[PDB]
């Protein structure tokens, strides 16, 4: 129990700020060492060593205390692109050097739209038995997605797209299947969507 | 140019051997191995303060390490198991008054048994839409087992990140995966017939003789993609 | 877009402490409402009327500044049973009195437990076709739980029990059919439980 | 002694009619109808600051409200739909420079066409176990529609609270549902054979000439449980 992180789990709309706090063993100690891990090899953010400290890089602070297990970690303006695992590590004796990783904070943070126009639309293959795929989406980043209903059907969970050209920042999921008798409305009948929905016919 | 370790991904049965090779040219003094997986975390496997001397981690056994130089600190998997499945990270401490610790992409690999488990995935890509408001077109690879994959879309002949969102997690489909990935663009960008577009999945499979599949073929490393084309409608 | 929340979600560990903002509109404007709901009517916490205000009532305080759209809601030591969602309302003219509710601010807490030993067990009916039930308990509150393999199966999540007598919070979750062909090992692995874990044969 | 309404629980087919009553007589000036679900939040249908004259909220339509006196502020659905399937709170405002609205326990009502797909639930027991290292046994409701339930634990004769856990949401079978519950005791405590177990549900169903259930029985409103004794192994 040489480290443990505090809030586990975090989920905010985009902008704001938060505030991480992360608690250590004061016999014996070194620099915490803030890493970002976003499916794929940590990145190395903050090295707290021997400082006092009010301490900033970028739009972030690492500012610690003593106050003998604490540290800041502030934010500011949460962009989409921040969702990650943020770990405070470790270091310590004897033996070293080594360090000691948490369970990390899961952090996720929701795009804003504006103008939601969600919906649910159609489409078909390039050269195909006529195979189809529904797709849901233009919808609030906050509406859950259900699983396989029958677990012999593949649904996706929310994932949000952009373009840097047009500003768009659009959520979206998928649904399909092979059969013929598959029908988007039928489909994710699972959750009930907002009746700002879409369904041609 | 910092610390960069190879392969990335891998494959094998159980009871075989692996070499996982880690070069920085930095000049570090320590380098570090890290284990992870969903549930267990991240966790230390072997440590080197220096060329010529190793030491153990919290999990040493099923590994070996030898480092003859300072550049180069490989491990070693005598054994292959189905606890061995995992993401290894070679990492970088350098380090003079430094704690600063640095680490290589990322190397995936996972254990097997029978190994005629591995499948090439099957591209998809569908063309829509009726109700083009703003064009949002999907990619799919379907029933490809390992899990390592790596997607993307050629839009004229060139990658672009643009428009672009896959599933970080690919869906099961009881082995097997499958996994989804999505464009959008402009209205009359999709409406221009003389626009190409090609959803292309990298799956990393089997070298040689092992041999091949159930009911022969073979699941090589290869590339397989879908192609479609701007429509006037 | 009277009043915006955040966080959106939080996730704690017991104890330690939350902040919750919530942002209004400046006109017009009156009292802030807190509330907090859990799987059930709302029950009132605070009202923050015409106050400065330095604010608390029990573990809770509601301090709140201008700062034109703000409010603290501290918290001390957090409990198992203080997992609900939190409402801060809204009240503002024209046409008094009425209340604007925001999306919430969903909070669940951990429990803590000190030595898990973690297993899965098989039980049966009292008088029946000898049909029977699989249990995952005593492991940690933080590990996941897999839905429906195949949806013809039933499991249920994380749930946790107490004794005030004994002290013991004890998580578990239950997964059961009909078949023969049914067992605990071959149920669940569809998410990886600890090696701590149990399987009697 | 503060906000009382009624009835907790409802079902009926659609294009039908039913009015929910809500008392205080704590003497309140201003009276509440909020309707609540999972994806719309809790929003305000009708409001009333005084004995006779009402207003509309968000949601007027589909509803209406009559008030004669200032103890009482009933709603009524003159056409049941799918729609207005929900859980509803009468409010309290009293107030003088008081913004305080206390809320009654909350009503929860279903819509549903063919009135046939209403369930009694199946209780039963499950007495474990082997590897008792220190018990804890669960009750399974099965197969029951629609979702209005009150479960609970009672152990020689008296309902505990004590080492009982319940899922907060019960489980879909496909309309329709499954609920689990759990109690722990200590092992010395279910090895006597003096101690009796029931796991009991309340169902809350039709009351009168639906006419029940297709093949025939009837969905009244009724209890159903299971039983258990100590065993002395
Ligand atoms: C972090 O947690 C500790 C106790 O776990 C607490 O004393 C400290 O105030 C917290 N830090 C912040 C910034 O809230
Ligand atoms: C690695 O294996 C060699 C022989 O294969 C052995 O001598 C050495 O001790 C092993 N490494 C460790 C750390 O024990
Ligand atoms: C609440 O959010 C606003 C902006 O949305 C910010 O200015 C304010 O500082 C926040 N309050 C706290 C206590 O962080
Ligand atoms: C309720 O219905 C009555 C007649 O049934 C009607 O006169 C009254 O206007 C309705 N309520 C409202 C708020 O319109
Ligand atoms: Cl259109
Ligand atoms: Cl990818
Ligand atoms: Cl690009
Ligand atoms: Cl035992
Ligand atoms: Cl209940
Ligand atoms: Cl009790």
């Amino acid at each position: 129990p040489k480290v443990v992180q505090s809030p586990l789990s975090l989920v905010v709309h985009e902008g704001d700020t938060v505030t991480l706090n992360c608690s250590y063993e004061v016999t014996n100690f070194r620099s915490l060492l803030w890493y970002k891990q976003e499916k794929k090899a940590p990145t190395f953010l903050f090295m707290l060593t021997s400082s006092g400290i009010e301490k900033k890089s970028g739009r972030l602070s690492s500012i610690l205390d003593k106050k003998e297990l604490f540290s800041i970690l502030n934010i500011t303006a949460t962009q989409t692109g921040d969702s990650a695992v943020y770990l405070c590590a470790w270091a310590g004796g004897t033996s070293y050097g080594k360090l000691t990783f948490g369970q990390g904070t899961i952090l996720t943070v929701h795009p804003n739209i504006q103008k939601p126009d969600p919906a649910v639309y159609q489409l078909r293959d390039s050269k195909s038995s006529d195979k189809s795929v529904c797709l849901f989406t233009d919808f609030d980043s906050q509406t859950n997605v259900s699983q396989s209903k029958d677990s012999d059907v593949y649904i996706t969970d929310k994932c949000v797209l952009d373009m840097r050209s047009m500003d768009f920042k659009s959520n979206s999921a998928v649904a399909w299947s092979n059969k013929s008798d598959f029908a988007c409305a039928n489909a994710f009948n699972n959750s009930i969507i907002p009746e700002d929905t879409f369904f041609p016919s | 140019a910092g610390v960069t370790q190879t392969p990335k991904f891998r494959i094998l049965k159980i009871g075989q051997s692996m070499t996982l090779q880690c070069t920085q040219d930095m000049n570090h003094n320590y380098m570090y191995w890290y284990r992870q997986d969903p549930g267990m975390g991240l966790k230390l496997i072997y440590y080197s303060v220096g060329a010529g001397i190793t030491d153990k981690g919290e999990v040493p056994n099923g590994y070996n390490v030898s480092r003859s130089t300072t550049e180069d600190f490989p491990l070693r998997l005598e054994l292959a198991a189905p606890s061995q499945t995992s993401v290894y990270f070679c990492a970088s401490r350098h380090g003079l008054a430094s704690y600063e610790q640095y680490f290589g992409p990322g190397t995936r690999l996972t254990v097997t048994e029978d190994l005629k488990n591995v499948f090439p995935p099957e591209v998809a890509v569908f063309e829509p839409s009726e109700a083009e408001i703003s064009a949002t077109l999907v990619c799919l690879a379907t029933g490809f087992y390992p899990d390592h994959v790596e997607l993307s879309w050629w839009v004229n002949g060139k990658e672009v990140h643009s428009g672009v969102c896959t599933d970080p997690q690919p869906l099961k489909e009881q082995s097997r995966y499958a996994l989804s990935s999505r464009l959008r663009v402009s209205a009359t960008f999709w409406q221009n017939p003389r626009n190409h577009f090609r959803c292309q999945v990298q799956f990393y499979g089997l070298s040689e003789n092992d041999e091949w599949t159930q009911d022969r073929a073979k699941p090589v490393t290869q590339i397989v993609s879908a192609e479609a084309w701007g429509r006037a409608d």
